[PDB]
């Protein structure tokens, strides 16, 4: 039973954009209209995620459409108008975790993108988004992704967007279907309140394919845990079914280990709901563990370290997968701790922030870019 | 057995009235288009808004599908018996009707 409970509160009148595994949209709308119609869409938006797709509007792949997106915290519009594609990228920072209003609108020979009623993008275009046929005017709109493979965007992108919408309005329609069905499917609702990091409910892991070759492993982990036990970071060598390196919480301690042998331990107040910074550094003839600026005592002789680091060195010459938040059901004797992490965590490895949208594999219940607060 | 979870209501009023009818269904797999019928004729020229929501974690799982038809200015030629129709494979399903007259 977890020592520190997290908030489970969801807002009923929201829409979670990151729910589908693959940047498949969470809503698809198709409009038929009887007289010429100009696109208008307006929604409120909240994310910490710096990259992904907000919406798509238009016809189809090799036709004419727009896609509004995030790249590097900022809005990016992509357009295809009769075969010719284009991208602009402008305006203020978006991924600050505060609510804000975004409007997208077709106006004369321009498209106008506004943030909090400020126009931050205005682009000239030749054509309409609605496609006349038979005196019927057609448009498709998707939220939270695009209706075709991201290969074929003007400029490729990872569309997974751990972000949130509320008070949406598409074409000033009065249809209330979206609100009604979100209401009845909590999985489609967002955390009432989000703070930064990634949340691990303790049922799975993510992994990556990272090179560490002399060689080098540095990890900084920012953690706010729910439980006193769990793997934070680890390497796993599939061919030998071994765990050449792990950093983990155990019974209240952090352990840095090579296979089964602990190299260092540091005490930690896991059960107080406070954020902590765990850093680990290893290289030829060196291994160190820090928790919040203080260093843990070595658990091994100078002689045993060289033996352990040389085994780790050997291991790094072959393929290893890098795991966050847990291990793949490994032998109990492989490593000190084999349990899943429960809680909030951000990881940076050889000085690179790990984006969980970019894992080779991410268990779908891990939220990539937000954590609910600790439960009062 | 009907996929329709809800069926169009009635509108009844003056020349010039504006109103809406809707229908909703739930299906397994790739969601169908919804066709509006007036006295058994599929209307090609309509003010309609169709919504598809995938319920599973996969585009092959279940979906919710809704359609809303709008009548901007009521008049005799809009009068009739309204039903939604979908094609699931070669199979067809029609909704309980709704009625518009003056
Ligand atoms: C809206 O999106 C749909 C996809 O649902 C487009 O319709 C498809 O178009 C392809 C080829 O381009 C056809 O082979 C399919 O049979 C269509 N599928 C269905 C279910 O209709 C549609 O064209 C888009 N609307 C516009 C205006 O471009
Ligand atoms: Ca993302
Ligand atoms: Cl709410």
């Amino acid at each position: 039973l977890p020592c520190v409970p997290f908030s489970v509160a969801k807002s009923v009148k929201s829409l979670y954009l990151g729910r589908m595994f693959s940047g498949t949209p969470v809503i698809r709308l198709r409009f038929k209209r009887l007289q010429p119609t100009r696109l208008v869409a307006e929604f409120d938006f909240r994310t910490f995620d710096p990259e992904g797709i907000l919406l798509f509007a238009g016809g189809h792949q090799d036709s004419t459409w727009i896609v509004l997106a995030l790249r590097a915290g900022r809005l990016e519009l992509q357009l295809r108008y009769n075969g010719v594609g284009r991208v602009t990228s402008s305006g203020p920072v978006i991924n600050h975790g505060m609510w804000q209003t975004i409007s997208v609108e077709e106006l004369a020979r321009n498209l106008v993108i506004k943030v909090n009623r400020d126009a931050v993008m205005k682009i000239a275009v030749a054509g309409d988004l609605f496609q006349p046929e038979r005196g019927l005017y057609h448009l498709n709109l998707t939220v939270g992704g695009i209706p075709f493979h991201e290969k074929d965007l003007v400029q490729p992108i990872n569309p997974r967007l751990d972000g949130c919408m509320r008070s949406w309005n598409w074409l000033n329609g009065e249809d209330t279907t979206i609100q009604e069905t979100v209401k009845v499917n909590t999985r489609m609702q967002c955390f009432s309140v989000t703070e930064r990091g990634s949340f691990y409910p303790g049922s799975g892991f993510a992994f990556y394919s990272l090179d560490y070759m002399t060689w080098e492993v540095e990890v900084v982990a920012h953690i706010r845990p729910a439980a006193d036990t769990g793997v934070l970071f680890a390497l796993w060598a599939p061919d030998l079914r071994a765990v050449p390196l792990s950093v983990a919480l155990v019974d209240q301690l952090v352990v840095l280990a090579v296979e089964h042998t602990a190299l260092a331990l540091m005490e930690i107040k896991v059960c107080d709901g406070q954020e902590h910074v765990v850093t680990v550094s290893l290289r030829d003839g060196e291994a160190t563990l820090e928790v919040d600026g203080t260093r843990g005592q070595s658990e091994v002789s100078a002689a045993q370290l060289q033996e352990r680091l040389a085994v780790l060195e050997r291991h790094l010459r072959s393929p290893v997968l890098t795991f966050a938040g847990g291990l793949p059901d490994v032998p109990v004797t492989s490593a000190p701790v084999t349990a899943f992490y429960r809680g909030c965590m951000t990881l940076e490895v050889n000085r690179r922030l790990l984006d969980l949208d970019e894992a080779a594999y991410k268990h779908s219940d891990i939220t990539a870019h937000s954590c609910p607060p600790v439960e009062p | 057995e009907s996929p329709f979870v809800s069926n169009p209501g009635n509108i009844t009023g003056a020349r010039g009235l504006t109103g809406t009818l809707r229908c909703q269904l739930q299906v397994q797999g790739e969601p169908p288009e919804v066709h509006w019928l007036r006295d058994g004729q599929i209307l090609e020229l309509v003010d309609s808004t169709q919504t598809q929501v995938p319920l599973g974690e996969d585009e092959q799982g279940d979906w919710i599908v809704a359609s809303q038809l709008r009548i901007t200015s009521l008049q005799l030629s809009d009068t009739g018996q309204y039903q939604c129709l979908v094609f699931l494979g070669h199979q067809t399903f029609v909704s309980q009707p709704g009625y518009v007259r003056l």
